[PDB]
RNA sequence: CCCGGCGAGGGGAGUGAAAAAGAACCUGAAACCGUGUACGUACAAGCAGUGGGAGCACGCUUAGGCGUGUGACUGCGUACC
RNA sequence: CGAAGGUGUGCUGUGAGGCAUGCUGGAGGUAUCAGAAGUGCGAAUGCUGACAUAAGUAACGAUAAAGCGGGUGAAAAGCCCGCUCGCCGGAAGACCAAGGGUUCCUGUCCAACGUUAAUCGGGGCAGGGUGAGUCGACCCCUAAGGCGAGGCCGAAAGGCGU
């Protein structure tokens, strides 16, 4: 299974944004995460008017590597990582800091 | 001036064709050498 | 007949001294418009020592 | 200040484009001007044309002023060949080159 | 945004640690071709250097020197395998 | 807090060499003592790629031939329209087989191709166009020749023939 998925809450671990916090919006195949507020560029964009759009500076989000960013533990305030184990007869994950289902 | 090669179609199958390779047994080893070499067009026939 | 030697880039230098192109040494100013022509020639708008030729 | 402008890949020869380049300089612009438009060589309408932008480089972003300037620096290098056959008697084949030039023009105030 | 043929090509603005990393894109040697500066060169005969040697330009100066570039005139001197 | 590689400068040994440092570059290098070799290039009318000279020199492919006005266009000797001149006419006119395979028609573009310019093209890009009981092929019949059930012959492979 994945430790990270869609929905989740995470802390940055390295880069310029190093300590920020955001949620996970879509995971791509590559082993990349988009990230809310994190990673941003400024794109020049070209008009078209076929679909009545024009042109501009826009500012988007970018991709970063999965591995980069980490689980946030509300309770503890803190980063943490993550286990797998069968509890009724269905697989789940828990935070090995204080051994607490997600 | 008058040249080598002068083009007919009825004559070239009958010289290099398919069924002219498959009629002889040499033909055949022919035809196994270039699937041997591995070519993409293997004899003059569309 | 081809040559025996390689000849050199100062030689072709030397041959190359008489290449130079020439400027116009001045124009001509028309009369009536002020334009500015080649001396016994036509302006660009169709004068000639003052008066109006081609329309 | 310098303002530069620049023609890559002319279709010419350096050798022909450097006949040209000669006449002009150190003049000012106005007399260099002159003297292109009444020169009947091919090489000339390229120079015009790049003389021409690097004048209005120098109004559009630097703010100098039409009257003050001259041809300060001007030089032609040379750009890569194209390579072509061209057949001959009895069988024999011949190598063409096709030659191009780099044009390069610097207008100054001082 | 600007010159240009609603071109090719370029100059600004902006992205980025870096644009002589701009798609003919890591580093970017040599043959070969140009622009600028200093000195020599239009009464002078040959493997083009080597030994001697004025004059000019420029940098230190411990004001006594010295270093670097060029080189009029003169002895000797017919490449390599 | 700058590795290999590139380019200068200063010192040093009898030589092949060594050491230090400025600028460029942007991630690798390797003491000492031992061990192994695809271990040192100027020549072989050597092998591959790049770039010179002669030189802006020869040449631009039948001596049937051109002139002027208007149009479009950034630009017209060569493109479009008009009037005149010239050349072939048992062909340098018209229709086919063999061979080729979209070169055919309309719109749009001028980098490369066109031995020059090109607004033009048998060039680039997109769209359209081939309608059969009687024309041909396929089909029925055989020539030269080819293949050939059984068959005759030949170490094998194979040869000739009803």
């Amino acid at each position: 299974a994945a430790k990270i998925r869609r929905d989740d809450e995470v802390i940055v671990l390295t880069g310029k944004d190093k300590g920020k916090r955001g949620k996970v919006k879509n995971v791509l195949s590559s082993g990349k995460v988009i990230v809310e507020g994190i990673n941003l560029v400024k794109k020049h964009q070209k008009p078209v008017p076929a679909l009545n759009q024009p042109g501009g500076i826009v500012e988007k989000e970018a991709a970063i590597q999965v591995s980069n960013v980490a689980i946030f533990n509300a309770a503890t305030g803190k980063a943490d990582r993550v286990g797998f184990r069968f509890e009724d007869g269905k697989k789940v994950r828990f935070f090995k800091s204080n051994s607490e289902t997600i | 001036m008058k040249r080598t090669f002068q083009p007919s179609v009825l004559k070239r199958n009958r010289s290099h064709g398919f069924r002219a390779r498959m009629a002889t047994k040499n033909g055949r080893q022919v035809l196994a050498r270039r699937r041997a070499k591995g070519r993409a067009r293997l004899t003059v026939s569309k | 007949a081809v040559q025996q030697n390689k000849p050199t880039r100062s030689k072709r230098g030397m041959r190359r001294s008489h290449d130079a192109l020439t400027a116009v040494t001045s124009l001509s100013v028309d009369k009536t418009s002020g334009e500015k022509h080649l001396r016994h020639h036509i302006t660009a708008d169709g004068y000639y020592r003052g008066r109006k030729v081609i329309a | 200040m310098e303002t530069i402008a620049k023609h890559r890949h002319a279709r010419s020869s350096a050798q022909k484009v450097r006949l040209v380049a000669d006449l002009i300089r150190g003049k000012k612009v106005s007399q260099a001007l002159d003297i292109l438009t009444y020169t009947n060589k091919k090489a000339a309408v390229l120079v015009k044309k790049v003389l021409e932008s690097a004048i209005a480089n120098a109004e559009h972003n630097d703010g100098a002023d039409i009257d003050d300037l001259k041809v300060t620096k001007i030089f032609v290098d040379e750009g890569p060949s194209m390579k072509r056959i061209m057949p001959r008697a009895k069988g024999r084949a011949d190598r063409i080159l096709k030659r191009t030039s780099h044009i390069t023009v610097v207008v100054s105030d001082r």
